[PDB]
């Protein structure tokens, strides 16, 4: 049971940052 | 007339529009990073115990083998392979290689290649935006400290055994043995890390709250700061002289790094020196060049030893060693 | 240049007042610091470490005397 | 003699360094 | 096993000749710098 | 200005060669008794009455294992003052028995207490926001849990850090062996937050400095390093990068000094031994299964070995007569 | 009167005149003469 | 007396500040399972 | 033994300040303040305008 | 295969006839007085 | 603004904002109150800490 | 015997669509259609005046 | 291609059906709780 | 645990009664 939650813990951190290189806000440069 | 298949590989690998820039040193890098990251989630997950003392008691590293995220690790090869090439073909089944240790060696030498072809997509990402291209030199001390702790120190001392685990309670396990060993915190070198490493942060937290103290106003009441600057502005987003005002007359009238080219040529600089000689240290103290020994240094008229804060040290690396020589 | 000729007998004056603070041997009774041949005594071979808080200064006399 | 602040301050540091580098000079001829 | 010791060397040699073959493709010219 | 109050606070915020300030009526006695305290006690001052050990230029150290040794473990969390009840007025005494640990640490405290209030006196001169005396709070945080109330929560100043380079290596070692302080999720956070701030000088310094634009002029009202082309660069070598540069700034301060808190938190909890030794789970499984071995069982195996073979000399207050069969050997286990 | 009460506040008269007192009045004296 | 506040205000939260948050907490879960599973 | 406690500790530990966060940044897409990009409010209560229009 | 070689050779043989395809009309021949040669002939 | 029957009651209470005295007021008397307030605060720490070692005052566990 | 399973079947059964509807109702307010006092949509995403305007 | 989608709606939730699924979401947790412990 | 469980549901249940009809949404009569 602890081994599926470490696991969930960590898949879930790199579907945060798989979220958050590609899924960025996208940087504008102001005019 | 048409273009060949190669000039548009090559217009795209090279290509500045990608999300991610791939380029030359990205086709050596991206293969073995994710071979590396696959197989590095693949046996912190499941992996059987590896016999790393190569005297049939193994150690457990996974998490389907009962330890937690801290206590996992890749432990190292075994023993009994040393320096030994040991890929998964030359084993005689897949589980020999898993009691070996047979994931470590292939994790860090994927890593360490990836690593490598990472300062060179670096230094090539910087050529095709038309920069300056010292950012890989500044990253290759973290990747010289890895070649120390991962590569080098196996090296000279005879096996991949030693080499650092991948792992939280593995890398304690081997800072303990290597200060019981070889007395790491009175290498002089490691000092040069230590203070490479807490004068990097000082100057980190000096120069942030320099910057954050004098930031000029230009935002609303509880407005949120950072939209006072805007993205490709051209103007300065704090007062200069006003911060610089204040670091001289923090510590002394004229001290303030005027210049913010060499403030920030010694930001970069400082712990990339620090790292360099820490990670050279570590990799000298492969080949038996210890630290200082300090040992017995105070004796009386008669003879007798008065003891240092050296020898207290002492006792504590012999107390590690011989709970680590396991029947020497 | 005033200041500079009476920095040059007050400098080495100093200079020699502290090497002679630790020739004359006064550094060690100023500080309490042991000399090389009274770390240990001859009725006592042991470490001398002070037991009690409030009775410190009268066993270190008891202790240091000789 | 006696400037607002900068000769006690400075003499403070001068003074004691001295006198204690004479010191550290005299314990390099102490035989141990 | 020997199969695949053939695919990891044929993967292993397909992306260094990439990489070579690829520096070799007249590299200093992909530059913004660079003079028509 | 108008009053006796007024050409005084005039005086001391007077542009000299240096800021003295009304911090300066604290910070500058008690700074200069604290650096000069330790510098005596590290030249004359031994440690043979309270440790047993020579800590001084004067018995043949050098500079890495001389130090300030604490006061010996019959003092307790006693001030030891020099006219206190242990030393009454005696200097040679006062040496002899740690007092001068409580007068560098206290004149110590008494210092980065001044210091702090100076950074919000000359920010306010200035007129600048008191950042950097926020990015202090995490230097005085990890000085007053480790070095004041890690002993208050221990027995006597006897196991505070002692001032010296060899004495702070003991005391690492001696929180790994006794509280296992590499397995407190605290100290990573704080180890995180130190390695990150020496990653974010790094980055930062290479960054601004190959960045650069073709032309620093002091009254320069534009930029000199590209922020568009650093933001291109990191965004396709990385994947993110810093687009704002005030955050990046805030990011810079907030990363070491969140590591000092996030540490002097964990400090706290080691003062009254509530430390992150083990888990339990895994020593009752190593138990019952003797074949069962983690990296974390091997680690308390070497905590074992730091304990009982430096507990004799270490803490010398205390017999602890261990002969060789009950010291922990790995050879015979 | 115990001798540590009496150490006591010695060391309070004693901070007082020689620590407080003469700061004061050295303060005093260079904020009016500069 | 139930009338219109004028000191409210409304809140912001850009997906930077979103990406750091979910970073935090999952790595701030990740530290701290272990000790409090054991 | 699974310490029971400790299984509550970890989700909700982690689940409630990731709802929180999840939910400010969904109302502030719907006020058009999900961006850094913008500039600074115009007036109180009105976000500035984006950098591309 | 067998010795291993072949894969060696028979794998920088199949990119190499795609670089010597691009090397084909690079107009390299003459020689240049410069630090580096921006000369790239882009078909496409 | 509601005016409601206790906020006409405590209206008084809340209606001196701004009212100052004038230069120094009464800051020597609150300097001479916190320098006593830093001597007893001293005292009784020094007390807990056995460096003031009263007549009868003994700084252990009592009975009764 | 406490059910393991079963405290986290109630407690995440109750959490996270009380935080769906939470979240949902939040983003509305911002966008001020989180009333049913307010007039049909004047245009594709325009909300009508509320009844009071 | 990545052209701004015409058919994207705002999503609504009055106050009054939030009270309606709060309401639901516990009266069915206060109904199965009993059944889920035992 | 169970009964803090069923007493946590009740008076939640009771609470958002409490919140619906207090702070409800205040009909207004259209024009
Ligand atoms: C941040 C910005 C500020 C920066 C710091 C600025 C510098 C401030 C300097 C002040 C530091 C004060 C240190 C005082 C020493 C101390 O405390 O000295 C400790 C003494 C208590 O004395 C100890 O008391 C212990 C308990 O004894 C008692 O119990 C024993 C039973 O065996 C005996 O019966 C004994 O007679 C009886 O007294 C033992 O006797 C110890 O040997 C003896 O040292 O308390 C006392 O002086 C007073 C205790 C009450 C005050 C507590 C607040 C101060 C301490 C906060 C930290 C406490 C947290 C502890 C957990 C960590
Ligand atoms: C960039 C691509 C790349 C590179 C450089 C490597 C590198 C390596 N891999 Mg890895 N691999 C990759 C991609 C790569 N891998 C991918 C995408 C997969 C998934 C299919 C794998 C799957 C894999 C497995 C399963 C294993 C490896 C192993 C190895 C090692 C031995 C392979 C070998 O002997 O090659 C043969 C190459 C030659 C004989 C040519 C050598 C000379 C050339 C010209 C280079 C000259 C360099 C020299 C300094 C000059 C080697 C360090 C083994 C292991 O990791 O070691 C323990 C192993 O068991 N690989
Ligand atoms: C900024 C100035 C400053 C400060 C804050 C301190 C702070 C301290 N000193 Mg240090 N000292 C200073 C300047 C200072 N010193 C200077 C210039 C010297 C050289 C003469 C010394 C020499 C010295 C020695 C030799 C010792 C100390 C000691 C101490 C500590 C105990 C003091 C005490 O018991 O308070 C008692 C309480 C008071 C004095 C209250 C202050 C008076 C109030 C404000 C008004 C009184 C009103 C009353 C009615 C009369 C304390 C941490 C001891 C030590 O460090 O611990 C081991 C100790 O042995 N000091
Ligand atoms: C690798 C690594 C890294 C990066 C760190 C990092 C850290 N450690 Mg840990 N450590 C490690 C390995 C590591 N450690 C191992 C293997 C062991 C065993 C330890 C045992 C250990 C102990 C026992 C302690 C640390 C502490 C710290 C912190 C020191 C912060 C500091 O600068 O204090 C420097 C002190 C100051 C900045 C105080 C202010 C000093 C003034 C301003 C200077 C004035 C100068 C004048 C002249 C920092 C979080 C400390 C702690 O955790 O923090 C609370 C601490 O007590 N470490
Ligand atoms: C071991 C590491 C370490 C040291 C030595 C150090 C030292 C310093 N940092 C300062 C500043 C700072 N440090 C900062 C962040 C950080 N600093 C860090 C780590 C360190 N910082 C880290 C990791 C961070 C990241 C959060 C900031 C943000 C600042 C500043 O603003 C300040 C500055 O201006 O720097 C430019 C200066 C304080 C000057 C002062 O108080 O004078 C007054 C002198 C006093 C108070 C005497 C202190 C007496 C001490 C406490 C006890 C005695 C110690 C002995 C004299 C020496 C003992 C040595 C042995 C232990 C080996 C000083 C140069
Ligand atoms: C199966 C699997 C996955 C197994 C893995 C098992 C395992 C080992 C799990 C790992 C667990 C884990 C993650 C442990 C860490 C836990 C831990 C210690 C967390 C710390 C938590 C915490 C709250 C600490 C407090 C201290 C703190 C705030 C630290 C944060 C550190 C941090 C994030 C630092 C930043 C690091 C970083 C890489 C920054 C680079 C930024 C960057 C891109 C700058 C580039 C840049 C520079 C410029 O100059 C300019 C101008 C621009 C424009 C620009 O861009
Ligand atoms: C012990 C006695 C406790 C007395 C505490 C009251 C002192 C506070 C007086 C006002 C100080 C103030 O903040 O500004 C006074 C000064 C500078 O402030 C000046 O004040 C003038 C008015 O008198 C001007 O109008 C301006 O405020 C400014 O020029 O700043 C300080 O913070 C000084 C701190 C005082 C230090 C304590 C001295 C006793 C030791
Ligand atoms: C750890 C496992 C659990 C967590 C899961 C994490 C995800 C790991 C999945 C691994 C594969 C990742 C796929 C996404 C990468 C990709 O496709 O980028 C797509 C882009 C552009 O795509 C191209 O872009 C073109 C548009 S343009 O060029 O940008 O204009 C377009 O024409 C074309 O269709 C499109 O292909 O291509 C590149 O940037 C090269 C990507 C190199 C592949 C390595 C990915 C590295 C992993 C990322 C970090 C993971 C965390
Ligand atoms: C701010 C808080 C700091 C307060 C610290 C005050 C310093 C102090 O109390 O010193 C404590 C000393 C005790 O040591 C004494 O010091 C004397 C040295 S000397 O003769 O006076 O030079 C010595 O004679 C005597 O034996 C010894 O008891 O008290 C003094 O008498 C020395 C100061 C001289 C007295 C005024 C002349
Ligand atoms: C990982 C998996 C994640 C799964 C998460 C699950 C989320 C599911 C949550 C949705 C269900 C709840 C939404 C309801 C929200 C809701 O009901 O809103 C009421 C809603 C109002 O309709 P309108 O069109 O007026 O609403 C306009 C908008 O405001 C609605 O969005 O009407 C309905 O949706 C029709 C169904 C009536 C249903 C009435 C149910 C009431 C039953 C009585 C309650 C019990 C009391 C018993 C007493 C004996
Ligand atoms: C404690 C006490 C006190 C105080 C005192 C003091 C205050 C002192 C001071 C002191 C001092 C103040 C001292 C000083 C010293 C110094 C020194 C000792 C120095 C040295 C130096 C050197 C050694 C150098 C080196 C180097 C470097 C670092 C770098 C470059 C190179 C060179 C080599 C140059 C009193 C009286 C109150 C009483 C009580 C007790
Ligand atoms: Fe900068």
């Amino acid at each position: 049971m602890e081994a599926l939650v470490y696991t969930f813990l960590l898949i879930g951190t790199l579907i945060v940052i798989f979220f958050a290189i590609f899924f960025r806000d996208p940087p504008r440069i102001v005019k | 007339e048409s273009a060949s298949f190669w000039e548009q590989f090559c217009a795209w690998i090279t290509s500045t529009e990608n999300r991610l820039y791939i380029g030359w040193f990205g086709c050596l890098m991206f293969p073995t990073l994710l071979t590396a990251t696959s197989a590095y989630i693949i046996a912190f997950i499941a992996a059987p115990p590896v016999d790393i003392d190569g005297i049939r008691e193994p150690v457990a590293g996974s998490l389907l083998y009962g330890n937690n995220i801290i206590s996992g690790a890749v432990v190292p090869s075994s023993n009994a392979i040393g320096v030994h090439f040991y890929p998964i073909w030359e084993a005689a089944s897949i589980d020999e290689w898993l009691y070996n240790g047979g994931p470590y060696q292939l994790v860090v030498f994927h890593f360490f290649i990836g690593v490598c072809a990472y300062i060179g997509r670096e230094w090539e990402l910087s050529y095709r935006l038309g920069m300056r291209p010292w950012i890989c030199v500044a990253f290759s001390a973290p990747v010289a400290a890895a070649a120390a702790v991962f590569v080098i120190y196996p090296i000279g001392q005879g096996s991949f055994s030693d080499g650092m685990p991948l792992g939280i309670s593995g890398t304690f396990n081997f800072m303990l043995v290597f200060q019981a060993e070889h007395n790491i915190l009175m290498h002089p070198f490691h000092m040069l890390g230590v203070a490479g490493v807490f004068g990097g942060s000082l100057f980190s937290a000096m120069h942030g709250s320099l910057v954050t103290s004098s930031l000029i106003r230009e935002t609303s009441e509880n407005e949120s700061l950072n939209y006072g600057y805007k993205f490709g502005q051209e103007e300065e987003t704090y007062n200069i002289v006003a911060a610089h005002g204040y670091f001289g007359r923090l510590i002394f009238q004229y001290a303030s790094f005027n210049n913010s080219r060499a403030l920030h040529f010694f930001l970069g600089a400082w712990p990339v020196v620090g790292i360099w000689f820490t990670a050279m240290g570590v990799a000298t103290m492969a080949f038996n060049l210890n630290g200082f020994n300090f040992n017995q240094s105070v004796v009386d008229s008669q003879g007798r030893v008065i003891n240092t804060w050296a020898d207290i040290l002492n006792r504590s690396n012999l107390g590690m060693e011989v709970m680590h020589e396991r029947n020497a | 240049i005033r200041y500079w000729i009476i920095h040059s007998i007050t400098i080495p004056s100093l200079f020699v007042a502290g090497f002679l603070f630790v020739s004359t041997g006064l550094a060690y009774d100023a500080f309490g610091t042991p000399r090389p041949n009274e770390y240990f005594t001859q009725d006592r071979q042991q470490i001398p470490l002070v037991n009690d808080r409030f009775s410190a200064k009268q066993e270190l006399e008891d202790l240091t005397k000789g | 003699p006696i400037f607002t602040f900068r000769w006690l301050t400075i003499h403070a540091l001068a003074v004691p360094t001295v006198f204690f580098l004479g010191a550290i000079t005299s314990m390099q001829f102490i035989q141990r | 096993m020997f199969t695949l010791k053939i695919l990891v060397y044929t993967v292993v040699i397909f992306f260094i000749s990439l990489f070579t073959f690829g520096f070799l493709s007249s590299d200093p010219s992909r530059n913004p710098n660079r003079k028509d | 200005d108008r009053g006796v109050f007024d050409l005084i606070d005039d005086w001391l915020k007077r542009d000299r060669f240096v800021f003295v300030g009304w911090s300066g009526l604290l910070l500058f006695p008690c700074a200069f008794l604290a650096v000069g305290g330790w510098l005596t006690g590290i030249t004359f001052v031994t440690s043979w009455y309270t440790h047993g050990l020579a800590s001084s230029f004067l018995e043949g150290c050098n500079f890495l294992t001389a130090a300030v040794s604490t006061p010996a473990n019959s003092m307790g969390h006693s001030l030891l003052l020099l006219w206190g009840p242990e030393a009454q007025g005696d200097i040679t005494r006062w040496f002899q028995i740690g007092g001068l640990w409580t007068f560098v640490a206290l004149h110590g405290s008494f210092g980065v207490i001044g210091f702090c209030l100076r950074q919000f006196e000359i920010a306010r001169l200035v007129g600048i926001r008191p950042y950097n005396a926020i990015a202090f709070s995490g230097p005085i945080a990890v000085f007053v849990t480790v070095f004041l109330v890690y002993p208050l929560g221990q027995a006597s100043w006897f196991f505070a850090p002692s001032f010296g380079v060899a004495a702070i290596f003991r005391f690492l070692l001696f929180l790994q062996g006794f509280h296992n302080w590499t397995l407190n999720p605290f100290h990573m956070m704080g180890v995180a937050g130190i390695l990150g701030g020496a990653l974010l000088c790094a980055i930062h310094g290479a960054t601004v400095e190959n960045t650069l634009f073709e032309d620093f002029t002091p009254t320069q009202s534009e930029e000199t390093y590209s922020m568009v082309t650093a933001n291109r660069f990191w965004s396709q070598i990385f994947g993110v990068a810093f687009s704002n540069k005030r955050w990046l700034h805030f990011f810079m301060l907030f990363v070491p000094v969140a590591g000092m808190w996030t540490s002097s938190l964990g400090i706290v909890g080691l003062a009254l031994n509530l430390r992150s030794y083990d888990f339990v789970s895994q020593e009752l499984r190593a138990a019952e299964d003797p074949e069962f071995e983690t990296f974390y069982t091997k680690n308390n195996l070497l905590n074992e070995g730091i304990r009982s073979w430096m507990a004799a000399q270490d803490q010398p207050h205390e017999n602890f007569i261990f002969p060789e069969e009950v010291l922990p050997r790995g050879n015979a286990l | 009167m115990t001798p540590s009460l009496s150490a006591f506040l010695s060391s309070v008269i004693l901070a007082v005149v020689i620590i407080v007192i003469p700061i004061g009045a050295a303060l005093v004296f260079v904020s009016t003469s500069d | 007396m139930s009338a219109p506040n004028p000191n409210k205000q409304p809140v912001e939260l850009n997906r930077t500040s979103l990406y750091w948050g979910l970073l935090l907490i999952f790595v701030l879960a990740v530290l701290f399972s272990s000790y409090f599973f054991n | 033994e699974v310490s029971f406690g400790a299984f509550l500790a970890v989700i909700l530990g982690l689940f409630i300040p990731v709802v929180f966060l999840v939910t400010l940044y969904i109302q502030s897409e719907a006020q058009g303040t999900a961006t850094n990009f913008r500039l600074p409010d115009k007036a109180p209560g009105v976000p500035g305008d984006r950098y591309d229009a | 295969d067998d010795s291993l070689g072949f894969v060696l050779i028979g794998v920088t043989a199949v990119i190499g006839l795609a670089w010597a395809q691009w090397q084909s009309y690079q107009d390299d021949g003459d020689d240049f007085f410069d630090t580096y040669d921006s000369r790239r002939a882009a078909a496409a | 603004a509601l005016r409601t029957r206790l906020g006409e009651i405590l209206r008084p209470l809340n209606a001196e904002y701004g009212k100052v005295a004038p230069g120094w007021g009464t800051t020597s008397v609150m300097g001479v109150f916190m320098a006593l307030f830093l001597v007893f605060l001293v005292i009784i720490l020094q007390i807990y800490n056995s460096s003031i070692i009263l007549e009868n005052v003994d700084v252990d566990w009592v009975t009764v």
